[PDB]
Formats: structure tokens, sequence, C-alpha cells
RNA sequence: UUCCCGGGCCUUGUACA
RNA sequence: CGUCGUCAGCUCGUGCCGUGAGGUGUUGGGUUAAGUCCCGCAACGAGCGCAACCCCCGCCGUUAGUUGCCAGCGGUUCGG
């Protein structure tokens, strides 16, 4: 999660295999969810917090 | 004329219709010999009729949805105790010992993180 | 003959939403097939609780949204007038269709 | 130990989300990421302000930002200059027309996030650590508020060793849905490194 | 089981005969949940009994399964550093078990290639007095009765 | 027969160097015993009447009479020296002053009015407690 | 519930920066 | 975040005991999955834990009938 990492990951990479996606929040780039484009660790801190709507702990 | 029980087992739900008649029971538009055909335990089904000396006074339609052939057989059973309990109240002090207006509350345990399947742990060794 | 589809996250909010939409269009003129609940449609997220290992901790986390549907039939024109006009709550969602 | 979050347990019930608006699969990531960047731009620009809680909502192209604040004097400014410049630095940050709403938190002394801050600050400005906590829990107590309890994380006054310093008083029954606990969470920038400041309050039941 | 009795489960009564000792056997052939192959199995069986002898294969099945109850077992006890097979009476509920248990794997070591045929010349030896698990039987008693030297550790 | 409080279930350990503690217990019945003369206990759930109930009776079983203390007394009144041996250390504690109907097995010096006579046989506590409470009630 | 492993209780001999 | 450990335990205010570390409460007997409850007791209560409060499955009810269902009932021709 360097910067230049996270920069070089925001341009069109002369090809479309070589886009990929990172955190937006910390620029992680191994477990990221296109639904929110947050990594696991941030998705947990999130939903914790409660600033994803509608986003509950589940139990069934 | 028409009797109706419900009866539900595992993911299996059934609804009988009891009517006058020669006793013939139909299972969603078929019969109950080639519906059931190859399953020896499908005769099952019919014993809370037997157990009054049913078989010769309703003729059953049936309609089942969901589940497996042998949860449709216990719905089946279940929807046919409760169908003859409704036809008259005095059945349900004999049909009740027997045990058929007990609907079975178990089901498939869910899975849990860590586990194989449910209860199964993962092997270890070399302690 | 005019179809009203409402989204929401929560539920109090999505049947408060139905329950005064319904209530508005029935008390004008029209009658109402009234509010069908639609299944809800679940996502579910499994994410392990530690930044680093222990990959046997994984917290579950739900996102449900619920579907309303109330299907107004021969649409009056003060009807068509007051709709489109009213404000919502601010989770719901609402579609039109004819 | 491990404790969880003491507001992702009651999100269900007793807590609300700070975020209220529906989206599509299409449309989440990008709202949600504007969202936080409101969210990161009031936070570093209304410090002073004692700022609480933020509430983000959209009801149709349309976000109405509610920024609960000890004293909304300092968010308004004279003749409403700062509300306004405010509100243009976020409609330029996102096009969305935004319209910037302030509220008055009564006795910040029953905002958890407030007093967390609060206990920080002390701490940034190198008063005694157990003599703040107490004091804290203290003031806490006397306005109300059936429980209190304020943690402290470690390196207590440029110690080589951190240790957790901690004091309660009340009631603060956190394995209960109905307890309607409020929690904060402060970070203290010390030059010889960071603490974290826990605060939880126990204000009624039901 | 520290605490309770463990209550033995109640198993449903056959259908063609109507006779709960039919079910456990069923169990004892049934492997992987496939209990429809079992019953199958078990009836082929039946029928061969009843084409091959006189009288009804129930009466058969249950007359060997009486014939290859054991009453005397030795189970492994630590006395003094020292192992010792202390002979011990057993109850009805094991003496079934035992029976069951030992009359299938008998039938499923027997050279035959069909299932059915195996279960049916198991039954009628086993009937007869005779077989695998008959001499397994009388081994486990004849264990025992040989070493009555240890029976006072009543255990 | 007489406005003077009584403790005759058991000693509390510290009813009177404890006794703004017991008096928490003492405002606890009170309060209890509003709260099932109002129909607003018609909230929290049976079981929890149940609980409720348990402690009132409990309360009453081991305070009744100890409820007329509003402070601490002036003197003390044992049946037998020996058996209630913690409440005579209590009030000597506090220089309250100790009256006492002692018998063979008792000890002269703790008690600072001593009635030497028996701790058995009712008929003597009898005579002993009416003589006394006679008094009281044409003394007042 | 005799033995294998682990935890708790009652009773008991050595060591705790 | 893992772990001892979902194991039942860890403490506090006032009182009492001991010069003091400390003890009692929280040692005893019955019963619990449980420091769960009861009885006694120099202690009387409380806090964090246990349990409950929340959710899912199992029975029934009211509200609502589309894209879901078809017991009635009129063509169908297989098809709700
Ligand atoms: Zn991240």
């Amino acid at each position: 999660a360097r910067k230049a990492l996270i920069e070089k990951a925001k341009r069109t990479p002369k090809f479309k295999v070589r886009a990929y996606t990172r955190c937006v929040r910390c620029g992680r780039a191994r477990s990221v969810y296109r639904f929110f484009g947050l990594c696991r660790i941030c998705l947990r801190e999130l939903a914790h917090k409660g600033q994803l709507p509608g986003v509950r702990k589940a139990s069934w | 004329e028409q009797y109706y029980g419900t009866g539900r087992r595992k993911e299996a739900v059934a609804r009988v219709f009891l009517r006058p008649g020669n006793g013939k029971v139909t299972v969603n538009g078929q019969d109950f010999n080639e519906y059931f055909q190859g399953l020896v335990r499908a005769v099952a089904a019919l014993e809370p009729l037997r157990a009054v000396d049913a078989l010769g006074h309703f003729d059953a339609y049936i309609t089942v949805r969901g589940g497996g052939k042998s949860g449709q057989i216990d719905a089946i059973k279940l929807g046919i105790a409760r169908a003859l309990v409704q036809y008259n109240p005095d059945y349900r002090a004999k049909l009740k010992p027997l045990g058929f207006l007990t609907r079975d509350a178990r089901v498939v345990e869910r899975k849990k993180y860590g586990k194989h399947k449910a209860r199964r742990a993962p092997q270890y060794s070399k302690r | 003959k005019i179809r009203i589809k409402l989204r929401g996250f929560d539920h109090k909010t999505l049947d408060a939403s139905a329950q005064k939409i319904v209530e508005a269009a029935r008390r004008s003129g029209a009658q109402v097939s009234g509010p069908i609940p639609l299944p809800t449609r679940v996502r579910r997220f499994t994410v392990i609780r530690g930044p680093f290992k222990h990959k046997d901790s994984r917290e579950h986390f739900e996102l449900r949204t619920h579907n309303r549907l109330v299907d107004i039939i021969n649409p009056n024109r003060k009807t068509i007038e007051q709709l489109m006009t009213l404000d919502l709550p601010t989770g719901v969602e609402i579609e039109i269709k004819t | 130990g491990n404790k969880i979050h003491p507001i992702g347990f009651r999100l269900g019930i007793t807590r609300d989300w700070e975020s209220r608006w529906y989206a599509g699969k299409k449309q989440y990531r990008h709202l949600l990421l504007e969202d936080q960047r409101i969210r990161g731009l009031l936070e570093k620009e209304l410090y002073s302000a004692g700022l609480a809680r933020v509430d983000i909502e959209r009801a149709a192209d349309n976000v109405a930002v509610t920024v609960h604040v000890a004293k909304p004097g300092v968010v308004i400014g004279r003749g409403g200059e700062r509300i306004r410049v405010l509100r243009e630095e976020l409609a330029k940050l996102t096009g969305k027309n935004v319209a910037l709403n302030v509220q008055e938190v009564q006795n910040p002394n029953l905002s958890a996030p407030l007093v967390a801050q609060r206990v920080a600050e002390q701490i940034e400005r190198r008063f005694a650590v157990r003599r703040a906590i107490k004091q804290a829990v203290q003031r806490v107590m006397e306005s109300g508020a059936k429980g209190a309890k304020v943690i402290v994380s470690g390196r207590i006054g440029g110690a080589e060793q951190a240790r957790t310093e901690w004091a309660a008083q009340g009631r603060v029954p956190l394995h209960t849905l109905r307890a309607n606990i409020d929690y904060g969470f402060a970070l203290a920038r010390t030059t010889y490194g960071v603490l974290g400041v826990k605060a939880y309050i126990f204000l009624g039941e039901v | 089981a520290r605490r309770r009795r463990a209550e033995v489960r109640q198993l449903q009564p056959d259908l063609v005969y109507g006779d709960v000792l039919v079910t456990a056997f069923i169990n004892k052939i049934m492997r992987d949940g496939k209990k429809n192959l079992a019953a199958r199995i078990f009836y082929d069986a039946c029928k061969i009994i009843q084409e091959k002898t006189g009288q009804e294969p129930l009466k058969v099945f249950k007359q060997a399964v009486e014939n290859v109850k054991p009453r005397m077992e030795v189970r492994s006890r630590r006395v003094g550093g020292a192992n010792y097979q202390v002979p011990m009476e057993v109850s009805p509920r094991r003496q079934q078990s035992l029976a069951l248990r030992w009359l299938v794997q008998a039938a499923n070591q027997r050279p035959e290639r069909r299932a059915a045929v195996r279960i049916a010349h198991e039954l009628m030896d086993a009937a007869e007095g005779k077989g695998g698990a008959v001499k397994k039987k009388e081994d486990v008693e004849r264990m025992a009765e040989a070493n009555r030297a240890y029976a006072h550790y009543r255990w | 027969r007489a406005g003077m409080p009584y403790v005759n279930q058991r000693w509390l350990g510290g009813m009177l160097t404890n006794f703004k503690t017991i008096s928490q217990r003492v405002h606890r019945l009170e309060e209890l015993e509003a709260l099932f003369a109002s129909p607003e206990i018609e909230e929290r759930p049976k079981k929890e009447q149940v609980r409720l109930k348990h402690e009132l009776e409990r309360l009453q079983k081991y305070l009744s009479g100890f409820r007329l203390l509003k402070r601490l007394p002036d003197a003390i009144f044992v049946v037998d020296p020996t058996k209630e041996a913690i409440a005579v250390r209590e009030a000597r504690k506090l220089f309250i002053p100790v009256i006492a109907l002692a018998d063979t097995d008792s000890d002269p010096d703790l008690v600072d009015y001593i009635i030497p006579g028996n701790d058995d046989a009712i008929r003597s506590i009898q005579l002993i407690l009416s003589r006394a409470v006679d008094l009281i009630i044409q003394a007042r």
C-alpha cells in the first residue's frame, strides 16, 4: 500500500487485464469487495460504526 | 365434503383433501403406487387411516410441494392425521396416543464456520 | 392499472410509506390492491475478524432489502396529480409502472 | 477478552445508522465513497466546534447533512459566514447541492464521543491520566448518566511500558441488548506515541 | 455419560412384518444412509429363505438371533499395571446388539456374490446352529470361562 | 404492646454498628410494601413478581419490628446475654446501656443492669417481660 | 468413571524478580 | 484478533476479625449448565460476569393477494 502503487492503480494501464481494484479507504489490494470497494478490515470497521446503511450483524 | 389437513416435515409441505368414496388416494394428479414407486417405506403415509379402520370411506386428493420423497411421506401422514381429527374430534383421543398429531421439529442444522459441516471439526495431529 | 414498487433497507419506514400511499390513494376514489409483501433479498458478507491471521473467526454481516407492491387500479386524475408529489422518508425508494 | 463494538451490537435496536439512504448495486459504492469524503472533511474542519455525530441522508439527488455539535456558535460564525462557506465547500466537494444542518447536543457530558475527545485533549496537554479519568467519570455520573466507564490505552505519562488505566462508576451492562449504551473513541497523539480513549455511558433502559 | 443413563432410542416398527428387531437389522445393514437398498436386500433374503425353507422367514430370523446371543463376555481391565480379561454377564440390550452386528459381519464375509444371497445363507446357517456368527459367539464364550480366575474383579 | 422495636427472628451482623446500611433495607421494605399496594405491578412478568415477593417476605421476616427504629435505641433488652452475644458486643461498642435477663451461664460484667433469673422456662420470661412492659406503659 | 488427557473443589509438602 | 474459556468466576461500599500482609462477605449442607437458587451464618447489599432482553426454526391467529396459490365454478386441451 505504497503511495506509488495507490496512484498507479488509478490510471488506464494500457490494457484491460492490467486493471485491478484496491480498498478505497486504505489502499489494500488483497481482499476487496466489489459491492463496497472496501477491504475486509475496513468493511468490518465501517459496519461496526454503523456507517454502512442497511448492514447489520447476521444471525440465522 | 372436503376435509382438509396440512402437515409439514423438513421442507416438505402437504395438502390433503378427504372426501367420501371407495378409498382411493391420488398424489399430484398421479397414483400413490406410481408416485412413490420403488419406495418400501411409502405405505407408512397410510397408517393414520388404517389406525382407525379407514381405507373404505375416504378418497384423498394430495398436493405435495418441496423437500424429498420421505419428507413428503411424513407430511402426508401428518396431513391425514389432522384431516381425520377435523372429521371427528373424538378421533383425536385415539390418534394422539399412537403419535400422529406431532410435527417433527427436527431440521437440518446450519453449518458453523471453522467446521467441515456443522459439527465435524478439522482434523489435527502430531501434538 | 398503475403500479407502485417500494424498496428500502428498513421495514418500519417502508411499511409507514406503503400505508401512507395506500391511504392517500384509497381516500381519493379508486380502489386499491393493497400492500403485497414481496420476498426480501439478502446479501451475506463473511469476513475474518482478525487483521492478520486466525482464519477461524469469520464475522457474518447481512444486507437485506425489502419489496412492496401497491398496484392502484383505475387511476383517478386527482390521484395521478397527488402522486409523484408526495414526500418520502429518508430510506424508501418508489418506482412507477403502468 | 476482545469485546465487540457496542454500537454494531445494537444497530438493529436502541441504536440507529449514521447514514440512512437506499442505493442499488450500481450506485452503492459511489454514494458510500462521497459519504466517506464528507465525514473526513467535516472531522478535519469542525474539530474546535466539538463535533459528536454526522448524519447523511438522501431522497432524490439531495444530501441532508446534520451535524451534532456542542457549540453551534463555532459552526455558524457571525452572520452565518462559516455555515455558508462550509455549505459551498461541501457542494463543490460533491455536486449534489447539499444542505448542511446544525444541531446542538444537550448536556455534552452525556455525549460519549465528546467526553472521549475532552479526555484526549487533557492527555495531549500532559494532565494526570488517573485524575483526568476520575474527573471525567465523576462529571458524567453527576449529570444523571446511570453508568459510566472510561478506559485509557497505555504508555501513561511517557512511560517505557504500556498499561491500561481505566475507571468506572455505576452500571455498564455491555451484555444486554436493551441498554442504550453510548460509545466514543478518541486518539491522543503525544510526542512519545499514541493513546486510545474509550468512553461508555449507560443512559437508561429500553 | 457421567450424569445421565442415556435412554435408548425407540425405533419405528417394520411395515412388512411390524416388529422392531427387523428394523434394527435393516439399520445394521444400511450404509451411507441408503435405507431403501438395505430394505430391498433384507426382503430379497427373506424371499430366498421362504423359497428354500419350510417355515416363514420371520421365525427363522428370530430364532437365529436367539441362537447367536452370547452370555459371557471378556472386558479389558487394568489392575496393578496388568491387563486382565474379566468375565461379565451381558444384558439383553448388549446381547441383541452383538447378535445383530456379528450376523451382519459374518454375512458380509461369505464368498457369495450377492448381498441378499449372503444374508439368507448366514440366517439359515445360524438357524441350523453353524456359521461365522455362531462360531464367533462360541469363541467369545470360550475366551470367558477359560479365565474365570479373574472373575472376583467384579468390575 | 408498646412503641418499642424488637428482633426475634435473627440478629443480622451490624444492626447497630452498621445502622445506616440496614436502614437502606428498611427503606427497600417500605418501598416494596408500597409497590404491592399499587396496581402498577401488572408489568414486570409474573416470575419477576415472584422474586420481588420473595424479597419482600424475607425483608418482613427479618425486619418486622426493627422498622420502628428511626435511629439508634437508648437501651437494649436481651433475653439471653450468652445467646445474643453479638448484640451485647455491639451495644458495648456504641455506649448503649444493656439490660439482660441473665442466668447461671452468663457474664455479669457485660450487663449494665442485670436481672438474675431464668432464660428458659416460658413462665419466667412471661413474668419478667410482662412486668417490665406494664411499667413502661404506666410510665408513659 | 478403574485407568489416558484437561479443568474445578476440599485437604496437604516445596518455590514466588 | 487468538487463547485459557462460554469456563464460572473477579471485585467493591459500610460493618466485623487480625499489630500486619490479609480474612469474612465469596468456608458449611441441598440443588443447578452456572457464584442458579434455597437453608444456615458476623455480615448487610451492590458492580462486572451467568440467565433474561435481540434473531432464526417448530403450532395457530389478524392484516395483503402479484410476478405467488388453484378448493370451488363456466371454454379450453393439457396447461393455472
Ligand atoms: Zn481497507
